[PDB]
């Protein structure tokens, strides 16, 4: 059975993400339109960049996130962001399109829309494979935000300074997961097990997104059409 | 360095 | 009367500015759209921005520009790209509407848009009272584009080396200039002195925008929402 | 420094 901690972290961390996530997408007809030369880097650029924003805000809300050391925060979220972009993007994917659809057909992306925005196959075949995998999982919300939770706060990141107080953390977070799969949910006797393969998965993903992105940003007339949020996160300076 | 993810850090 | 190579630099002068000013302004609908907090920010940056590669299109192609070294054409563009922006904006301003009409409705910009952007009046007002006296010279196109490459080739910048070098390219374009408003010009006898006058005027509404901008530039909250290319370009490195 | 201006500038 929960303890009651345990439960104040998940009710914390759920309101986190509804305060994060906006399921209207109401806010993306404020992006560079998208266009179908890269025509779909500029406002690829500006949903990552509006995601990333939310992903801060989400990691703020998570409990003793706001307590590390500003350097700890900035290094976690570096080299967690895309990560997270990744996770929380399975809530608009569908797997009867094998896309994200958010709320019109303007804002909905193929593998298609991502190649005309500087990525590869070697990128999004795996991506996709890995959304639907997620999606097959069918988490409750409160191991979906669980997840995104552990994942930014994992120590093995390169340079995290304060190791042991945020494994302790992910300790704490991960403890909750395995109870909450074991009480509330109906035969996940194998999902904790999954959910941290697909973290190790999102690690493959994270290397291959930093190897394109470096592609990109080196060809000054394609990183010219990110936006400074995504220059500062995904960028190389410590 | 970081000017920006300071700042939403608050 | 004009020589042959003092026209050669108006026929290259002119189709410059033709191959890098749209009168359709169709490009503005991938800008971020206007919002009428800084709701006009995105726009007015992606406005720019794009203002921004246009004047670096229009200086590559003035007969001596391409011929500077990078540091040179680097130390012009930084200093004069804001002027060339008011200058080459003339060309949309409305005396009846006392704006910029570019286009749509979309695209029309009241002071007060330009005051959602960070802007205040300390700049806006002798900005507008500059547009409607540059467009009550009627100037030909010839004395437009003639003007824009005066102010852009002008050594007394900050950061020029090559001053001999420049300053001759740019005696050579203000003869063109008092030739042709002599020879073609009917009634233009004082039209000269009112153009310099009018870079004067430049200068010191770039002090003011410069030191606007250094006010937006410093709150990062804002500043995120500008181009690469703007902060490249308005920012203060050498 | 100046990595779009260069790029731009050819
Ligand atoms: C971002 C989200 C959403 C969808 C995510 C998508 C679809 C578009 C392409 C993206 C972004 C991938 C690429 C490879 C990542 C990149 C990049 Si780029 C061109 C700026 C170097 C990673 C996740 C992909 C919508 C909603 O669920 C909110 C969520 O947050
Ligand atoms: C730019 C152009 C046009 C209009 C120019 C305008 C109207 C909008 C506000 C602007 C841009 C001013 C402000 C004060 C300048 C700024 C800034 Si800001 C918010 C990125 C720090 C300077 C010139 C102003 C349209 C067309 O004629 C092409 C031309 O090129």
């Amino acid at each position: 059975m929960l303890s009651d901690e345990q439960m104040q972290i998940i009710n914390s961390l759920v309101e986190a993400h509804h305060k994060t996530y906006d399921d209207s997408y109401s806010d993306f007809v404020r992006f560079r339109p998208p266009v179908r030369r890269l025509s779909m880097l500029p406002h690829l650029a500006d949903l990552v960049s509006y995601s990333i924003q939310k992903v801060i805000g989400f990691a703020k809300m998570i409990p003793g996130f706001r307590d590390l050391t500003a350097e700890d925060q900035i290094a976690l979220l570096k080299s967690s962001a895309i990560e997270i972009i990744m996770l929380r993007s399975n809530q608009s994917f569908s797997l009867e399109d094998m896309s994200w659809s958010c709320g019109g057909p303007d804002f909905k992306y193929c593998i298609n829309d991502v190649t005309k925005a500087g990525h590869t196959l070697e990128l999004l075949e795996p991506l996709v494979k890995f959304q639907v995998g997620l999606k097959k999982l069918k988490l409750h919300e409160e191991e979906h935000v669980l997840l995104m939770a552990i994942c930014l706060l994992s120590p093995d990141r390169p340079g995290v300074q304060d190791h042991v107080r945020i494994e302790a953390l992910q300790d704490r977070l991960c403890d909750v997961l395995q109870a909450y799969i074991r009480i509330q949910h109906p035969g996940g006797r194998l999902l904790y097990a999954k959910m941290i393969q697909k973290l190790a998965d999102l690690r493959s993903l994270n290397e291959e997104h930093s190897k394109q992105y470096r592609s990109l940003s080196f060809q000054p007339e394609h990183s010219m059409q990110l936006t400074p949020l995504v220059l500062e996160v995904f960028g190389s300076e410590v | 360095k970081h000017k920006i993810l300071h700042r939403l850090l608050q």
